[PDB]
């Protein structure tokens, strides 16, 4: 009850390449 | 939009439709999308839409989620971390 | 900030006063403001006050919404999407 | 107790309209 | 941080050490940080630390605070909004 | 229980001018 | 991320793996992280990946975490706030 | 049910006094 709530790191993906880019993705 | 492996989304334990960031390593930009679902086993990281002006093919970024939890379980909270190399295969450890 | 023909936000289920985020396609500028709604019919949208610094007119962007909710539920969780061509008609899935 | 954030909902490609630097609301 | 006029604070509901957002519409910079009470009646808006980079006296600027609430809640929400005009002079209507 | 949560302006200052800056404040 | 000496985290409440912003006094630039423990006594801020782009050695920052909690709390909430001077002297209050 | 976002605490003007882009962890 009013608990104080934190923000944390759930995970993350480290140092992965992008591998596509597209501008114009529908 | 990022589409993501969605063995690397299980790894690191990102949800399909999660608000994540994204840490470009090789030109600095930080920028907030949400998740897609990529094939199992494509290996793909996909910067789709308005995200394509902050990352290029090639370029090494941090792909990161956030949760809240009450402080007491914050202090004992284990993030779930994937580390690459080469051709976007993942490691468990550094 | 950003007033939006009302048939959108009930297309999207963006709510008036809340926040939101818009991803500029056209000059990948990042930004986050607040939803107005537009009469509905109108196809406006409208970017307002410093906001008008981020986009030009005839600028394509995305605008999204998040919400927060417990993990069980947002395994399942479903984004409502509503896609655009032209002079901002909304194609046929509502 | 761990809560995730979502994509609630999105417009995708909509073109801006109008540019009000001065609205007052 | 940012130090602004109690009075100021009272109108838009805002509390001391709440996040706040600047938008800048004169120079059209957008930052996150949170408020601090000023002296009531001072009529100031002092931009300190980092974010005197982003603003300057004179600059016109919107300070928003955001709250999270369930949907039912939301969608009858009415903002607490304070207008200005001249010497930092409020008032309730535009 | 579980209910979905928004973020919503709560209140803002419309068009207030910045009165100071100070770089180095403690 | 930033590893940050664990004797300022105590002092700041700022906890391994939560959210933090990075406000650069030095050249304006705000950005958001997590934090990670230094050795306790080092007086070290490091600035690690990405964030290296957006901080250099010698930079001034503030660095912040931000909680939520119900209006009733947060009307007599009471941040954590530690004082630094030279080599990171932490200024007698802890 | 209203939820504010506070401060929580901060380290006000602490120096950076390492960069390491490389950092694996």
């Amino acid at each position: 009850a009013g608990s104080m709530i934190r923000t944390m790191l759930q995970g993350k993906l480290h140092r992965v390449k992008v591998t596509h880019a597209d501008l114009h993705y529908e | 939009s990022c589409a993501i492996d969605q063995d690397f989304l299980d790894a690191a334990g990102i949800l399909e439709n999660e608000a994540i960031d994204i840490w470009n390593v090789t030109n600095g930009k930080r920028f907030s999308t949400y998740a897609i679902a990529a094939e199992r086993g494509s290996r793909i990281i996909s910067v789709n839409g308005a995200a394509a002006h902050c990352a290029s093919v090639g370029d090494i970024v941090i792909i990161a989620s956030f949760v809240t939890m009450p402080d007491e379980e914050a202090r004992t909270w284990r993030p779930n971390v994937a580390y690459f190399e080469g051709d976007n295969e993942m490691k468990r450890t550094a």
